[PDB]
């Protein structure tokens, strides 16, 4: 009945044009988020090369900053004005004020700048969802996430895309009490989470992990086929 | 047709309006009681999962030094109305050497909830409640999105504020004091949610005259709840 | 007023977009358009539509626009709606040397047009742009390149690719035939005339129906060769040519 | 105004513009026209019958100048000419302005399509309902082109615009050739204009303009009345 | 066929059709009116005219005939207040010529411009294409008089005899059996078709007060309305 | 002056089949040299150079904004550009600032893209064009080079003694000149090929 | 039902249902009744209550010092013409250093309530304001009403009910143009208690009461200062 | 009949239905009558009280635009009150650009296409009022206007607006207006009024007559009619 537009409510107060825009995320590849005791960590799913392209123009992990990044999911040309647009921002805030830019600060920004997209007429929401994750404010590991609706909000472990459902549930009976130190075993839990992919192929996870004081280390498939062999180890322990 | 977005019922109001008053009942309860020792509020979180943090969720922000609130329904729109709620009342401090009235904050406040439509888009979907100390002592004031305000003893909005209500008029009197009014006011809350009520799942504002400071109570409230 | 607008703007009720799935099925049916990438070049290659005998073809290329200096484009979709993007994107590539004085080095090119052709599926009620083209170039820091615009904005860079609906087996002829690493100037040609033999089903492959545009890396000059009818000929007859080896095995 | 600012024009599902495939027909149900690029010249012609005896032929003419060098035709309805005929005079001055040089034809219709293209994209307003042909002969050789409502254009040797144009192809196909005389051109311009007229074909019911080195030209009726005079 | 919303705003229809301005075609027709203009000779001969309902109703301010310029007269068919908008800007962009350029304007170039603001009005949509029609007369140097006619669609001729209103099919096929013998047309041959025409498709046969009469000759070039008593001389004179 | 404030000189001079330009090389404030390297003579197309000299802010902002222009008109028209042609297009960019003026005088000399035949021209601070058939100069050192080019000046000149010709009227010209010097190139085209040398001048 | 959508559409009729279901947000309102003698013009208004501990939303509002107003409508429209009330008062005493007179100061109104009941893009302004005030020559109570019209008169309620108020100022408006303030306020508070159901009696919590004179600011009392005026009346004959 | 929904289409026969229904809508209005003598106008309107609370002069439907020139709307009031404003401020610009005071005739051309304008646009409507203009001069005598909601602009002797628009014209044609002076016309408009339904199935009503010309020295103001009450005691002795 009655959507059709983002300025009129239903009978039961609600906007369905903002509601459609979330089901636009639920078509992207998964990705997942935990912060640990120093580093953090990052992984994304569903690369699938199609034999002809190169594969550096397909990238979903971007950093705004030096020590702040990004993995969003939703449709590829609403991210790239995101993320251009917050590369200013994060640039801008320096020269205005001399300290770095803190985690916080940048994902007000996105939420605001989605938020105002949201209420005027004729303009189209954005249909992405992202996680900002950064060790940038003092030496604390922080990561938050964004809605279509324009709603910043904090976790503690994420995951998106075709198949959240699944790995928040995954995730709950797994993340410990105990923190995971000895950060490699911290990395081993984001591969066990991404262990549950669309299809597990093993060659398709592209984990991005932050020491919180180097830059971004972008892991390569032999390191990665490490850690994906003391996976099976444990996985040993079963019989 | 049917009513779209700007014209009115062969009988009454709006129902854009109309409609934007049911999209607070799909929000979070929240109460506020004044009390004429000072006035005590509370509100319930409604957290989901446990990875998802639980400090993050707000509920009573900081307008100034002696102004608390609390809202419900629409989270996207409430973070426009506190930005400007902040600001004019530092014009006010700008240009006149004093602090605001808690009258006058939402003076302001509903001129700008009453600006939907294309004149230099869409009405608001949130109801606010104010707490304050101004020179008249302890104060609490109410608004929704149609812009009609009025000032309430105590009140509670939200998601079950109907069955709220009812019992809430019969324990409250004109002579009550502060360390009264919290516990009365948590009584009513296991009443209506459904969870096992701990330090997680609530939080409690207070603000006096003599104690403008502490607007915000943090495991000081674990004592609390044992004692009822 | 309300009654007269058209949508161009709203979600469905699954997520999906109205309006950019109904243009990208138009480029589908058009022209032809391919490239492939060598160790010391790049190619294009393109369909004739209109071969009718009382035209001029006076302008030496239509689907091939020399842009900058060093890159051109071949184009797809709505020719109307076509020359609105080359002569912003010629315009684009000339703004950047009066900046930097340095030529624009391919990608950014790419994302400044991709960010116009995206603001019309967003803010403002109008018509999205219902072109798909090719991209060829050569740069300092990547070289030889090919990428592959869309009508919603997104690019891939691509080592082959092709048009769709009118030639998508030949995506799947390129898996088959194109070997990586060796892959040059004289084995790319030969390549791309056989491709063109089963998608125009226009048999023995009339040179007035085809177009093939080259770059190649030259002594510090990155010219840009658009071949002449003569030279189609014998390449024509060198895969004509390559059926009689091909009735050797039977 | 209110200030509304939304086209009129969306995709079909199949994928087709509507309204500019309605605007061609409305062009083809206009006043015939044909025009021959010949080996030293350009030749237009069109078909100019008034509804009654009343009307004077030297108000409103068909072959129109827009510089010494350059004409241009149409078929399709009349008001919506008259607009891109101003538009294209102020535009070819520009050049001039700019350059302090006649404007080449290739360059013109490089610009004059981009205004059709405008009245397609934009808010409100309908495109055009006018076909053109526009000549000249700069640089030696001459140049004869042809845009269309949607804002595209082409570049023809001989073709025909208007009703029974499906005839008129087939025709001067079957009568053109590589190269003839302008004097030679203008025989075959009014034999294929005589499949679609009237029974009579006077000095006044065509029109005819010329395109020589020497610059643009359109003919009065006593040479139109002298050419018709039994040479076909 | 009503596809979309041709039938309501001016787009194309299929076939290439529009109807929102062939509807302003017959909005003249609700006047209830008739003006025919003659050129024949050194001079040009407006007729048209009134309807007079009322006693309480005046006699001077009934008048179609419009004066634009001292050289330029006009006179209005259709409806009464898009006619009287029209004249408007035809003696404001009269005067901007004389501004302008020095020099009075044509009444050929004239008859462009009005024309020229009609088009946008078909052009462009929620702007109403003022349902009226405009025929003038005027004397050009070095080439005699003029007649020239706009249309609502933004279309101009000039011709010789012109008929408007609700009768031109009948007044039209009048003039072309009067005008194949073109006989000597002297001011007087020129006012008694213009009366003879009208007093036959209507077939009134009318007394000296119901129409009006402008003129404009070569030896005066004033635009000049004709009085009652002589419009009487000319209908007496062809009482034969 | 203002165009006394970096000082340079550009000369041009027509031959029989061929044109020649010459220009310095001093980079300098109002005294004070910087550097001997300083670009003023910039190709616009094959057979057709341009030439620049005034204030060095405007030599590199028009030099710049011209070829802006340039690149845009070589694509939309697959010809090259008539030297008719540019001579109009920068009267045009300097016309447009009429009253915020750029302050330097621009001397073009190439010959026909079809034929042979040569040409110079030169223009003001506001864009008056003036073509000639021997010679046209510019820069802080005019009067100068005026009277050598009026007393050496052949018509019908072979590349051979067109460059020796210009060689001379640069050298003796310029050395009076104050505020020029440090080196001058000469750049001499044809039909067939382009010569550039560099002379061996006083460096004081 | 197509021509009941916008203020631009006539009807067949010739009735815009526009305007006329603006005249019913007037009805939703309570009651508030304004009447004058010769020298004093006293307006009375009926509050509500929003809850059962809620303060009472308040309906008279100061303006000038010899001007004062009630409400009935929409609380968006109210606040939204008080500040173009207010603007036009101080314009006056900034510019020609006098007080307005009241009766160009209402043809303001009409004006600005003018243009949102032609133009496409504003709905008309809900409200239904009576006015009270002091010119040179004496006391005025004026009405307006979303059609943009206002009326002159000497007495008049509009509200919810207010049909049995106007039977009780008809049969005694001959009395009010002679006495005075003890009597002429509760000749004007007896109108509004047959505008209650009647079972409750006007109290002192629900009403207030504003009286500008000829030598007396406006002041509106409530709450506190009613009990002087409440004296000295009859019940109901029930 | 659908089409009739903006004012900028046409009906497939050629008119504007949105400009019919608001000519009706002046029908529901009580009637107003004007008459001119041979020095002067005078304007009257019957005009009925809403209940009794009416407070005897307010709402008036006789304007006052400049020093000689008034209104007698009818119709949707609050409509008339913006259009006069517009002819107040229409008058005081001649002055301002021109030092003396408005012609009539040109005077009711600029108000009447300022009407004309709201006839065009999809985005407003047309007004529902109708009214007179009312003059007098010493170059210029007594003139008479009538403006439609349309826009058609021109002059009578007599006029009358409201629901008895023909049952009141019937009888003011039956008088001798060219020779009778202004004073004796105010006793003569006074039964026109009270002729057609004054109170018959209406409740009651009250008279107000407005009064310009040579006695008031181009003035324009009410009558003094209060002074010796003369209309009321020679209009109901027509009784029988």
């Amino acid at each position: 009945s009655y959507d059709r537009a983002i300025t009129v409510f239903s009978p039961d107060g609600h906007l369905f044009q903002v509601e459609y825009a979330q089901e636009a995320v639920k078509k992207g590849s998964t990705a997942v988020g935990v912060r640990g005791r120093d580093i953090v960590v990052l992984g994304v799913e569903k690369k699938s090369v199609a034999k002809l392209q190169d594969e550096r123009t397909v990238r979903k992990i971007c950093a705004l900053d030096d020590n702040v990044c990004m993995a969003f999911a939703g449709l590829t040309a609403d991210a790239r004005i995101v993320i251009n647009r917050a590369r200013v921002e994060c640039q801008s805030h320096r020269l205005t004020v001399e300290d770095p830019v803190t985690v916080e600060y940048i994902t007000r920004y996105i939420a605001s700048l989605k938020q105002r997209y949201t209420q005027s007429n004729g303009r189209r929401p954005f249909g992405i969802s992202a996680l900002i994750v950064g060790f940038d404010f003092d030496g604390t590991p922080r990561l938050y996430q964004t809605d279509p609706s324009g709603t910043y909000h904090a976790w503690k472990a994420n995951a998106i895309g075709r198949g959240a459902k699944s790995v928040r549930e995954f995730l709950e009976k797994n993340y410990t009490d105990e923190a995971i130190e000895t950060d490699d075993l911290t990395i081993k839990l984001v591969i066990k989470a991404l262990l549950e992919v669309v299809q597990s192929g093993g060659k398709n996870i592209e984990l991005a992990v932050m020491r919180r004081d180097q830059s971004l280390k972008i892991l390569n498939p032999e390191e990665i086929e490490k850690y994906v062999a003391e996976i099976e180890k444990e996985k040993e322990e079963n019989e | 047709y049917d009513r779209g977005v700007n014209t009115f019922s062969p009988e009454g109001r709006l129902f854009q309006v109309e409609y934007a008053i049911e999209a607070i009942k799909l929000g979070s309860t929240a109460i506020g009681i004044q009390t004429s020792e000072g006035v005590c509020l509370a509100v319930e979180k409604r957290i989901t999962s446990p990875l998802m943090e639980p400090s993050s969720i707000e509920k009573i922000v900081e307008i100034d030094a002696h102004i608390g609130c609390a809202m419900s329904g629409l989270i996207a729109d409430a973070k426009t109305l506190i930005d400007k709620a902040r600001v004019e009342t530092q014009n006010h401090w700008f240009t006149y050497n004093e602090t605001m009235t808690v009258e006058s904050v939402t003076q302001a406040v509903s001129n700008l909830a009453l600006q939907f439509g294309e004149e230099d888009s869409r009405p608001f979907g949130v109801a606010l409640l104010f707490g304050g100390v101004d020179e008249k002592g302890p104060q609490l004031f109410h608004m929704d999105p149609s812009g009609t305000f009025v000032q309430c003893d105590a009140r509670a909005i939200g998601s079950a504020s109907e069955g709220a209500q009812s019992s809430l008029q019969e324990v409250y009197h004109k002579s009550m004091t502060l360390k009264e009014a919290i516990k009365s006011s948590l009584i009513i809350l296991k009443q209506v949610m459904e969870e096992k009520l701990n330090a997680t799942n609530i939080e409690l504002a207070t603000v006096q005259p003599g104690q403008n400071f502490h607007m915000f109570t943090k495991e000081e409230l674990e004592e609390v709840i044992k004692d009822i | 007023s309300r009654r007269y607008d058209s949508r161009t703007t709203i979600f469905s009720p699954e997520g999906r977009l109205y309006q950019v799935e109904y243009a990208m099925e138009a480029i589908g049916h058009a022209g032809t358009c391919l490239g492939i990438l060598a160790n010391d070049g790049v190619l294009l290659a393109a369909e004739r539509r209109n071969i009718h005998k009382l035209l001029d073809e006076v302008f030496f290329s239509e689907k091939i626009y020399k842009l900058n200096e060093d890159m051109a484009c071949s184009v797809a979709g709505i020719t109307s709606d076509a020359n609105v993007l080359t002569n912003e994107l010629r315009l684009i590539a000339q703004r950047y040397l009066l900046q930097y004085q340095e030529p624009i080095p391919c990608e950014q090119l790419v994302t400044a047009l991709c960010d116009i052709k995206q603001a019309y599926t967003q803010f403002g009620g109008k018509r999205p742009f219902g072109v798909s083209l090719l991209y060829i170039g050569w740069d300092k820091h990547y070289g030889f390149q090919l990428y592959q615009s869309d009508p919603s904005g997104n690019y891939g860079g691509w080592k082959a690719t092709c048009i769709g609906n009118n030639s998508a087996a030949a995506v799947s002829m390129l898996k088959q035939d194109y070997k990586e690493g060796e892959m040059t100037l004289k084995s790319a040609l030969a390549l791309a005339i056989k491709v063109l033999n089963k998608t125009m089903d226009v048999s023995k492959l009339s040179a007035e129906k085809v177009e093939i545009a080259t770059l190649t890396r030259e002594n510090g000059k990155t010219v840009i060769r658009v071949l002449k009818q003569k030279e189609v000929e014998q390449l024509i007859k060198k895969h004509e040519e390559e059926e009689a080896k091909a009735e050797r095995e039977k | 105004e209110r200030g509304y600012s939304f086209s009129l024009t969306t995709f079909s599902p199949s994928g087709k513009l509507v309204q500019i495939e309605y605007a061609l027909a409305a062009v083809a149900g206009g006043a015939p026209s044909v025009g021959i690029k010949a080996a030293n010249g350009v030749v237009l012609a069109t078909e100019k019958k008034q509804k009654s005896i009343l009307y004077d032929e030297r108000s409103v003419h068909k072959v129109e100048p827009i510089t010494k060098h350059i004409g241009l035709v149409y078929s399709g309805m009349g008001p919506d000419y008259r607009v891109l005929v101003h538009r294209a005079r102020k535009l070819a001055q520009q050049y001039y302005l700019v350059y302090q040089e006649p404007i080449p034809t290739a360059q013109l219709v490089q610009r004059v399509a981009s205004v059709m293209q405008e009245y397609t994209q934009s808010g409100g307003v309908r495109p055009f309902g006018v076909s053109l042909l526009i000549c000249g002969w700069n640089e030696g050789r001459p140049y004869l082109f042809q845009s269309d409502p949607s804002g595209a254009y082409f570049a023809w040797k001989a073709t025909a615009m208007g009703k029974n144009y499906v005839n008129g192809k087939t025709f001067l196909e079957k009568r053109y050739n590589e190269d003839l005389e302008l004097e030679d051109a203008i025989h075959t311009a009014i034999l294929t204009l005589k499949e679609s007229f009237e029974g009579q074909m006077t000095e006044d019911n065509i029109e005819v303009g010329i395109c020589n080195e020497a610059g643009f030209r359109r003919l009065t009726p006593t040479e139109v009345k002298d050419y018709l005079a039994a040479i076909a | 066929s009503s596809a979309g919303f041709d039938r309501h705003i001016t787009i194309f229809s299929p076939e290439g059709r529009l109807y929102q301005v062939e509807y302003a075609f017959k909005a003249i027709n609700q006047g209830g009116l008739t003006s025919v203009a003659v050129r024949g000779k050194d001079c040009a001969v407006i007729v048209t005219q009134k309807k007079v309902p009322d006693k309480l109703l005046d006699s001077s301010t009934v008048t179609h005939l419009f004066k634009i310029t001292e050289n330029i007269g006009c006179v209005m068919t259709g409806m009464t207040a898009d006619s009287r908008s029209q004249v408007q800007r035809a003696r404001y962009e009269a005067a901007n010529w004389k501004y302008k350029y020095g020099y009075e304007i044509p009444v050929d170039m004239l008859c462009k411009r009005i024309a020229d603001i009609s088009q946008v009005y078909t052009q462009n949509a929620e702007m109403r294409p003022l349902g009226c029609c405009m025929i003038l007369i005027g004397i050009d140097e070095e080439q005699g008089p003029q007649v020239y006619k706009c249309d609502p669609a933004g279309y101009y001729c000039g011709f010789k005899a012109t008929a408007a209103g609700v009768k031109q099919t009948e007044s039209t096929s009048f003039l072309e059996k009067k005008v194949k013998k073109k006989f000597d047309w002297t001011f007087e041959q020129t006012v008694e078709t213009a009366i003879t025409c009208l007093s036959t498709v209507l077939s009134i046969d009318f007394k000296p007060s119901e129409i009006e009469v402008g003129v404009v000759t070569v030896e005066n070039p004033k635009f000049r309305i004709l009085t009652e008593a002589e419009i009487d001389a000319h209908l007496v004179a062809l009482a034969e | 002056s203002i165009m006394s404030y970096n000082g340079g000189a550009v000369m041009a001079m027509k031959g029989k089949n061929c044109v020649a330009i010459a220009a310095d090389r001093r980079f300098g404030i109002q005294a004070q040299m910087v550097t001997t390297d300083f670009q003023k003579i910039f190709p616009m197309g094959d057979r057709l150079y341009i030439g620049l000299a005034g204030l060095a802010t405007d030599v590199q902002t028009v030099a710049q904004r011209l070829k802006f222009r340039l690149n845009l008109y070589e694509l939309k028209e697959g010809r090259q550009i008539k030297p008719y042609t540019l001579m109009s297009m920068v009267a045009n960019l300097l016309y447009e600032k009429r009253f915020g003026p750029y302050y330097t005088e621009p001397v073009i000399a190439g010959l026909d893209p079809k034929t042979f035949k040569p040409f110079i021209c030169s223009l003001d601070l506001i864009g008056c064009p003036m073509v000639t058939d021997d010679f046209v100069v510019s820069g802080t050192c005019a009067e100068q080079m005026y009277g050598m080019c009026e007393s050496l000046w052949e018509p019908n000149m072979d590349p051979d003694h067109l460059f020796e010709t210009i060689s001379q009227a640069m050298l003796n010209a310029v050395d009076r000149d104050a505020v020029s010097g440090m080196g001058v190139i000469v750049h001499i085209i044809e039909k067939d090929k382009i010569t550039t040398r560099t002379l061996k001048a006083r460096m004081d | 039902n197509q021509y009941d959508n916008d203020v631009t559409v006539w009807s067949p009729q010739g009735r815009i249902h526009q305007i006329e279901y603006a005249m019913e947000a007037v009805k939703q309102g309570s009651a508030t009744v304004g009447l004058k003698s010769k020298t004093h013009a006293v307006l009375v208004a009926l509050k509500r209550a929003q809850s059962e501990l809620a303060a009472h939303q308040k309906k008279i509002l100061h303006v000038d010092n010899h001007i004062g107003i009630s409400i009935a409508g929409l609380t968006a429209d109210a606040r939204l013409l008080c500040n173009f009330m207010r603007q036009e008062c101080l314009d006056s005493r900034f510019v020609f250093d006098r007080p307005l007179p009241v009766s160009r100061l209402v043809s303001l109104i009409g004006s600005k309530t003018q243009i949102p009941t032609q133009r496409y893009g504003r709905r008309p302004y809900g409200v239904g304001l009576l006015i009270a005030g002091y010119d040179d020559m004496g006391p005025h109570i004026f009405q307006t009403c979303p059609s943009a019209n206002y009326f002159d008169c000497r007495a008049m309620s509009i509200g919810a009910r207010s049909q049995s108020a106007r039977t009780y100022l008809e049969r005694h408006m001959s009395e009010f143009m002679e006495c005075n303030l003890n009597e002429l306020v509760k000749h004007g508070l007896r109108a509004l208690r047959e505008t209650l159901p009647a079972e409750q009696d006007l109290t002192t919590k629900n009403v207030s009461i504003g009286i500008v004179g000829k030598d007396l600011e406006f002041t509106i009392y409530d709450d506190d200062d009613v009990s002087p005026f409440l004296e000295g009346l009859e019940e109901r004959p029930q | 009949t659908g089409y009739d929904l903006s004012a900028s289409t046409f009906s497939p026969d050629g008119r504007v239905f949105q400009v019919e229904y608001a000519m009706k809508a002046v029908e529901n209005s009580s009637t107003a009558i004007g008459i001119r003598c041979k020095d002067g106008v005078v304007f009257g309107v019957e005009k009925l009280v809403l209940s009794k609370l009416y407070e005897e002069g307010s709402n008036k439907r006789l304007f006052n635009v400049d020093r000689h020139v008034g209104m007698a709307v009818a119709g949707l009031l609050a409509d008339a009150r913006s259009l006069a404003d517009i002819a107040r401020e229409e008058a005081s610009n001649f002055r301002s650009n021109f030092g003396y005071n408005i012609p009539l005739k040109h005077l009711a051309d600029r108000v009447a296409m300022y009407v004309h304008a709201y006839t065009l646009y999809s985005a407003v409507r047309p007004f529902g009022c109708s009214f007179m203009l009312g003059s007098y001069s010493v170059n210029d005598g007594a003139q008479l206007y009538m403006i439609d909601p349309s826009g058609v602009s021109y002059g009578y002797w007599g006029c009358a607006i409201g629901k008895a628009r023909q049952a009141a014209k019937t009888e003011i044609e039956k008088l001798q207006m060219k020779e009778m002076t202004c004073r004796d016309i105010v006793k003569e408009v006074a039964k026109i009024i009270y002729i057609v339904h004054d109170e018959v199935k209406d409740k009651a009503f009250e008279l107000e007559l407005s009064w310009v010309g040579e006695l008031t020295n181009g003035r324009h103001e009410i009558v003094p009619k209060d002074i010796r009450e003369e209309a009321e005691k020679y209009a109901k002795e027509s009784l029988k």
